[PDB]
């Protein structure tokens, strides 16, 4: 509800279906600066910061 | 060390390729410095700057 302390989650260990996030209909807009969309649900990572 | 200038050279010629070999792995200020990850994580357009 507030920007002020706002969240952070860890993410591992577990399938990041980008097919499904950044893809969804209710999502309104999203932009990669460093790695495009698509090759982004190509890549793994170590964990993520979100 | 009797024979120290062929050694000399055997050592001057080790090194240079050394250094060579070893400067692959700076940046120069790229992202990164192996190629497949740049073609990888990147569209062509920035890829290529």
């Amino acid at each position: 509800a507030s920007v002020y302390a706002w969240n952070r989650k860890r993410i591992s260990n577990c399938v990041a279906d980008y097919s499904v996030l950044y893809n969804f209909a209710p999502f309104f807009a999203f932009k990669c600066y460093g790695v495009s969309p698509t090759k982004l649900n190509d890549l793994c990572f170590t964990n993520v910061y979100a | 060390s009797a024979l120290g200038k062929l050694q000399d050279v055997v050592n001057h010629n080790a090194q240079a390729l050394n250094t060579l070999v070893k400067q692959l792995s700076s940046k120069f200020g790229a992202i990164s410095s192996v190629l497949n990850d740049i073609l990888s994580r990147l569209d062509p357009p920035e890829a290529e700057v």
